[PDB]
């Protein structure tokens, strides 16, 4: 189970989600991998997933996208989103 | 962002009834037909009666429930204009054109009139329903107030503007134009106060407030059409007055930050004729 | 709601979490089938159409007479042989609303896209059928887009001029000011934008023939020109847009800048006069060192030295002016003035910042004159000479006033066809034809400079669209490498075509021998530096195309020395904000403002996705406001080194950034060699 | 017998602080001691608070309960003057003479000053205790309003008048004199309305109302003494101001139809020195 | 306060119930002794003064070189032999503040009254010592007063033009409008006021090259002219004043009047542009019968008939225009337009009302052109031909544009000296010299008409002063009889001097043979009616002077027929403003506005009683506002019948008199033959 964060350095909401993902890694990092990808440097992957805004969080399980969340989310909402797929 | 600017515009528009001499209107008044004189009297009484509600209740009740010293001051100024300036101006026009007995009879008639009463009581009902510390009820009253200032007056204003644009009843038409100019800014200002409340609401609550505003507009509009035919059919003007009502309804909606409801129409040309520094700190010249 | 608009409204209706970009093709198909074909008047044959259009004062009969009817027929057939289909609804809507010929009642469509293109090609060729078909292939492939005046008015009778912009030098006299107003109104009547240089006008409080403190400065002239442009506003089709340019060392610089302040009173505020500020390197040096600067009174300098202040080198003459007691001046703070410029650009987008020394350090025609000001779009940087208009019955000393004939290359279509050379040469020929056929009787200096300088403007567009559709980020070094290579090839082929035209006609532009083209100084960086792509991905884009090497540039330099150059100026990148829709291209070399533009035409909103925008290239089409402005400056400076004139460089700023960030971007642009800065757009 | 003449007097007295240029006071202000400037700022801030509540609350609420459109028009006009003209004028003075931090500090000082809070609590409490159709609660609020107009302002007015009388701060002083001219007529008018209600009562009820008025006056007076000492001891004027407020207390009582309560005293003489379109016809074309 | 100002304030300090009028002479004495004699530069001799003034570029050398120093010294002695003394302090104050030459730092005074008069006389004589002495006697007796431009700038290097007015015809073209702006600025920088005829400009919503609804009307041209006059503000010392005239049958007449409304928005309002309305008799007829009128689009009429709207007799062609479907118009109400005129004049004093048929009924030069418009002072009525200013490097068709060569007779001093003939002839010679020496290079039509028509303006002032100082009420029939006789004498001797100049030079004005002077139609009422006084009291005023008779007028008519007439126009009564103080005279032929003028100068309040005011003639000096405007119209019409041009007729209205009263005054003026109405001054 992987939480992929599509972000950019200029994105205000993406700066707000960064500390939330660090807390989530401390609490769940034994069962959840967190991956960050900068869309400004990695446009092919952002294009492949049909991402069309940021921040975008993909829950992947064994390489397949099982859930998609757009915009800022608090920690508890990200935990609920990931715990469905653990 | 706006109260001090409106303060300025309001106080610089200050005027008094005595400034316009009314007696010279008798030189065109005497040449109007009975139906024209009748319509004018009835329209004038309609405006007078509605404006009294705004002076005694509408503006003071909104001033009471709105928070902010500067807003209360602007609202007080507007209430003053209704009671001290507009009301005296309407009375002056009446006393010039009709004898005392005729004035009393016209007011008796308009006081009993079904279409005038329907709209007057609908507006007053919303003012009476404002509850302390309830911004939803305040917003509803503000919508009612904007509809009066920016929409309901205009079925009435049409006729004095129509004469004014033709060179008839120029002194009273000048007075009406000054009154109308005050009501326009009143409507815009109260509209901004309503948008402030609206913008503090959830999306579901916003949709609900929009439905309220459109539903209220529809009720008032359908009654305006009846009011219009009742007064203006006898002088053949109702079609053009209806266009003027819709045009002003759209302005009222825009004052409340809403989209226009009615398609754009041209208006009668006679009535139209009547109407962050940050200092350079060095090291910014080197890269 | 119209069916085509409703289908275009389905773009933002996201299904499966994706934009329905395929609805735009449906939108354009509905638009055509339900409006354009129904509202297009059809003739039994092309002969009937041409006869009807010539007889009804729609077309000039002169330009169609050089071709036999079979030649015109075959030109039209080869225009329709392409079977061009508009890729987006907005392209067809913009064309058939702005450029397509309509009847006198504006109720029926007389011109298709392939008819406008055919007529423009027949105008360009001037009697040559093969050249007309070459132009038809050039435009129907959308490799080259003639400027809006040229595309709209070529071959038409109810036309203005084919020149998009005019630059007037205003001398310091009442005769010259009145004649400048007259010429501004005449050229605005022709439809072209007018830019005026007010740096020669003497300052406020100066002396008029021993009568001291009598002048109103340049601001009175700005009011006069503003009312002239309001009066000659093309009857209301489009408001008369004029430009006023003033040197930053003019005394009236603060009064010149205060015209765009919102708090400014109506007695000093202009409304239709765009303002531009010319900043020599001396001003930047003074601001950097924080020394107190002096703005000077131009008439005192003229009396002391015999030359206008903008005619002398500021970097050399500044200390002499300051140490001259006879040169009146007032003390200013250059850093405070820079902050005022930044705040003015933040609040209104004005003034146009022009770095004079950045223009004149690589200006090829400094012998004719230094570039003292730019056009209304801050991209036409040409030498100009002021005209001394004398009294009535007295012969006027006519100078050179810049006339700019614009044309745009579609980088996407030029690169996809692997036709940089042919497109650039055909565009140069078309611009030469436009310059030749253009005469302006009411502007003696504009006409004289058009005949002598023969300067043309060959711009480019769809840079960001091409990069994003090729998976290249506009801020990436690969994008700058591609811009370097592509614009080096464009400059190479423009110079080659200019030299070929000079050889064929046996004549070069006036005072060519003193230019860097004749001396070879222009080609030094081209015979010394190789501009081939440094990235294999970029080099693969130029596959099948001969990239000019150092030896090829040496051969071109020798060819220019032997035969000369027909055009004083060839390349200038205009914003091209209107014709970009028709060509399905991003405006200019600027990055895209919005991925999906929201436009309201009537009571219906019409969304325009960027050309080629899709899911795979969404984050390649990064909006200009989200981009680092330093990277955009780097891109434009990479492009600017291959453009002899300027580039309409618009600054796209966020509301979070302050006036110090704007000043930093301005100074980085000055340091990187940016010639002009057009606008400061805030989001 | 009086409303019309008060209406005419009020509207003819209309003014705005912007009519008076204040930059002329800049030097005489600069020249005052720190103690003098402090007392002056605080004095005007206390006045600002009183006018804020008189405009926001006092005058509108009395207007609501008083019958008759003309009486309401006068009271509405007076309300507008309080918050749209008077309260605002003090900010014009502050913005001219003082830096923003000193202005911020003095407004913070009004919030925490116990005498100013007590007097506001007492006066506004009585305004908000008015019950519809209950003339006694209305009388009590009108007494409170007269005491605000004709007594409470005067501990504040003393100091601008004291300077004006010495030829100091004369532009600010001109504003203050205009404010004082307004309050004098406001106190008389509200006094006459209070007397109307008082005169309807039995002798027994009247005796209770006099007790209320005198008890309230004494309570306000004792608080005003402490306020006066707090402000004026640092400028050496407390005893002089006390004589002035007693003088004005008697004027307030007289405005209410009551006998003077304090004995006469000599007031500082400086402060006393501080006080047509006629259309054409067919016969105009032949001569 | 100064001693002289303090003494002047004792005029209103009443002792024994009478004003202290004798204090005014003490005020002059104090003013001179304490200010003037101290602050006038005195030289050891006239030679040193003349050398200082010519060398320091205060005087022109060319006009003084025509005389030997002995002649100049004799002329100056003649000026000082009179020992002229100002009888009121305000006269000396006006002269030594406005017209006396001062040093470049304005600290001292270089010219006395006897010095300015001597210099003006030496300029007028042009090398003749006896003529210079005659001019000195004429001006130091204050019989004749050259206009403010002529008196101020005669013989001075730092000057403008001696011409007071410029009447420009604006043709219906952008080139012609641009040239109108240029010429307006070039004549405003010269000082003289400029009036423009805008009736030829096509209305709003007209076509520009077959595209409809393109013009923005004459209001845009008024905006351009207003900003042009604001720009040419003559240092701001005297603001640029310009007039715009429009025929009342022009379609834009309502928008033309709407610009003077106080309620008018800043987007239409013009400030520095005075407006005048030209009313043909047809409009008055339409208003009289209360029938719907039509305002026509000028360009439709020009297209249909090949002639401009204002070149065609509307009394004849109004019906032809109305029944012409190819002529565009909209129905208007002529009585409503008259009421709009009346209320506009009540509110702002605008527009000037020009009764075209009243002007052209007795216009001598109708063959050259009918009088289509008046000047800024609404008193010059001359034939003008429009100039077709073509595109650059194309020859322009130069027409005729009117100019003011103004001079005023002081009726009091003229009739006290019993020298009507000598004063009129010398004034005519001086005005002829001013017209001849005027050479304006930047206004081609103005220069051509000055050379051809040779028109001059000889006005009169101090009519009310003379009448009141002789015990005659202004409204009394004896005053009208005196005005009739005096102005018939003035016309007789002006015609005689014009014919004498034509005989002595051998040339008349251009197209004289078609004028009524050549045909003898002008002299019909003079050879058929006797204008000798009908009152014994009035006849005694002319005792000692030969009043021309019917036989004398017949001899003059024969003399004109044989020898011609040098001036197309000779007489026009200007308002005679600030220079009326210097001459100690009432302004123009208008009645006095106030018996004692209350004027503010600096921090002082100055009082100016009208000349000759005292207890005996206090009620003869009736205030203008107290007069019956109908009797003032009678007086002016009595004067108007002897003035070939117009009279600056200002209406003095009470506050109680409505717009109907103003319209009655206007219609009575039209009925009585009044040509122009200048101002509506409401008290
Ligand atoms: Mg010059
Ligand atoms: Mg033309
Ligand atoms: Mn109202
Ligand atoms: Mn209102
Ligand atoms: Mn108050
Ligand atoms: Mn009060």
């Amino acid at each position: 189970v992987v939480l992929a964060d599509f972000w950019a350095p200029w994105c205000g909401p993406c700066k707000m989600i960064a500390p939330v993902l660090e807390e989530l890694d401390q609490e769940m990092g034994d069962k959840l991998k967190i991956v960050k990808i900068d869309v400004d440097e990695n446009q092919e992957t952002a294009g492949k997933y049909g991402v069309m805004s940021i921040p975008t969080l993909l829950v992947l399980k064994d390489g397949e996208v099982v859930e998609t969340s757009v915009g800022f989310k608090p920690k508890e909402a990200l935990q609920e989103l990931v715990n469905k797929h653990l | 962002d706006f109260t001090q600017m409106f303060y300025n515009q309001n106080v610089k528009q200050f005027w008094l009834p005595e400034e316009i001499a009314l007696n010279g209107d008798l030189l065109t008044w005497k040449y109007l037909g009975k139906n024209e004189q009748d319509t004018y009297m009835k329209v004038l009484a309609g405006l007078t009666l509605l404006d009294t509600e705004q002076g005694n209740t509408g503006m003071p009740i909104v001033a009471e429930h709105v928070d902010g010293h500067q807003r209360k001051a602007v609202l007080n100024f507007m209430a003053m204009m209704e009671n001290a300036v507009h009301a005296k101006s309407y009375s002056n026009i009446f006393m010039t054109l009709a004898p005392t007995e005729t004035i009393n009879e016209v007011f008796e008639w308009v006081k009993q009139n079904k279409y005038l009463q329907k709209k007057a009581q609908m507006i007053v009902g919303l003012y009476k329903a404002i509850q302390k510390d309830d911004e939803i009820s305040l917003f509803k009253a503000m919508v009612a107030s904007v509809y009066l200032e920016s929409f309901l007056f205009y079925s009435g204003f049409y006729y004095p503007l129509y004469f004014y644009g033709q060179g008839k009843l120029m002194q009273s038409g000048e007075i009406i134009n000054l009154i109308l100019r005050d009501e326009a800014i009143h409507g815009v200002y109260v509209g901004l106060l309503a948008q402030e409340i609206y913008n503090k609401q959830t999306e579901e609550k916003k949709a609900e407030l929009r439905e309220f505003a459109i539903d209220l507009l529809n009720q008032l509009y359908e009654n305006e059409l009846e009011y219009t035919e009742d007064l203006y059919d006898q002088v053949g003007l109702s079609h053009d007055v209806k266009k003027f009502i819709r045009y002003n309804a759209n302005k009222a909606l825009m004052n409340l930050g809403f989209d226009p409801y009615f398609e754009e129409e041209d208006i009668n040309p006679i009535v139209l004729n009547g109407l962050t520094v940050e200092p350079l700190k060095d090291d910014d010249f080197y890269f | 709601v119209p069916k085509w608009i409703q289908l275009n409204n389905e773009i933002m209706i996201q299904k499966d979490g994706k934009f329905q970009f395929d609805k735009d093709k449906e939108a354009v198909h509905s638009y055509f089938v339900d409006y354009i074909n129904q509202n297009t008047v059809f003739f039994h044959n092309l002969k009937e159409k041409l006869d009807y259009l010539v007889e009804n004062q729609y077309y000039e009969e002169e330009f169609l007479s050089l071709y036999s009817f079979e030649d015109i027929k075959e030109v039209f057939k080869t225009a329709y042989a392409k079977k061009f289909r508009f890729p987006s609804f907005m392209s067809a809507f913009k064309f058939y609303n702005d450029y397509a010929l309509k009847t006198n009642d504006k109720k029926k469509i007389l011109e298709r896209y392939e008819d406008r293109i055919s007529i423009v090609a027949l105008f360009f060729a001037n009697g040559d059928t093969e050249k007309a078909k070459e132009y038809v292939n050039l435009m129907i492939n959308q490799e080259y887009q003639p400027s809006t005046p040229t595309f709209l008015n070529a071959g038409r009778k109810r036309r203005g001029e084919l020149v998009s912009c005019f630059l007037l030098e205003v001398n310091d006299s009442l005769n010259d000011i009145s004649r400048a107003i007259d010429i501004s109104m005449q050229l605005s009547k022709l439809g072209g934008g007018v830019s005026l240089n007010l740096s020669k006008l003497r300052a406020k409080g100066e002396a008029i023939k021993d009568v001291e403190n009598a002048t109103k400065g340049v601001v009175g002239v700005m009011k006069l020109l503003d009312n002239a442009f309001r009066y000659a506003d093309q009857m209301g089709q489009r408001q008369g847009s004029g430009a006023a340019y003033l040197n930053i060392f003019h005394r009236d610089i603060n009064d010149f800048l205060d015209t765009k302040k919102i708090s400014a009173d109506e007695d000093v505020r202009v409304k239709t006069l765009s303002i531009g500020v010319v900043i020599p390197d001396k001003f930047v040096e003074l601001a950097r060192e924080d020394k107190a600067a002096y703005v000077f009174y131009p008439h005192t300098i003229y009396k002391e030295y015999g030359q206008h202040m903008d005619e002398m080198d500021m970097n050399e003459m500044y200390d002499k002016f300051v140490d001259n007691p006879r040169v009146k001046k007032e003390k200013i703070n250059p850093r405070k003035l820079l902050e005022k410029l930044a705040m003015l650009r933040s609040e209104s987008g004005y003034p146009y910042i022009m770095f004079q020394d950045n223009v004149n350090k690589v200006h090829a025609n400094n012998h004719i004159s230094k570039v003292k000001f730019s056009n209304l779009c801050s991209e036409v940087l040409q030498a100009s000479q002021v005209s001394s208009y004398t009294d009535y019955d007295e012969e006027d000393e006519i100078g050179l006033d810049i006339s700019c004939n614009l044309g745009s290359l579609n980088i996407l279509n030029v690169m996809e066809h692997k036709s940089i050379e042919k497109t650039v040469k055909l565009a140069t020929d078309s611009l030469t034809h436009v310059s030749e056929t253009t005469d302006i009787r009411n502007a003696p200096a504009v006409r004289r400079a058009n005949k002598a300088m023969k300067s043309i403007g060959l711009g480019a567009m769809n840079l960001h669209g091409y990069l994003a559709q090729n998976g290249i980020a506009y801020e990436s070094p690969e994008a700058r490498d591609f811009a370097n290579t592509f614009f080096m090839m464009v400059n190479f082929y423009s110079i080659q075509r200019s030299a070929e035209i000079a050889k064929e006609k046996g004549e070069t532009f006036d005072q060519y021998e003193g230019s860097t083209y004749a001396t070879g100084e222009y080609f030094d960086k081209y015979v010394s530096t190789d501009f081939s792509p440094k990235y294999e991905k970029i080099a693969n884009l130029f596959e099948g195309m001969h990239i000019p090497t150092t030896e090829d540039w040496k051969k071109l330099k020798a060819f220019v020395a032997e035969h000369g150059m027909y055009h004083s100026y060839r390349l200038c990148i205009a914003p091209t904000g209107s014709i970009s829709y028709v060509q399905s291209s991003t405006a200019s070399v600027m990055p895209i403002m919005e991925r999906i533009e929201e436009r309201t035409y009537g009571n219906s909103k019409t969304y325009y996705p960027m050309p080629g925008l899709a899911s795979n290239n969404w984050f390649f089409y990064k909006e200009a406001y989200d981009m680092d402005m330093f990277k955009v400056v780097d891109m434009i400076a990479t492009i600017q080194q291959h453009i002899d004139q300027g580039i309409s460089f618009t600054l796209f700023l966020k509301d979070t950034m302050t006036t110090r960030d704007l000043n930093r971007i301005d100074l980085y642009a000055h340091h990187r060699g940016i010639k002009t800065i057009y606008y400061a757009r805030t989001k």
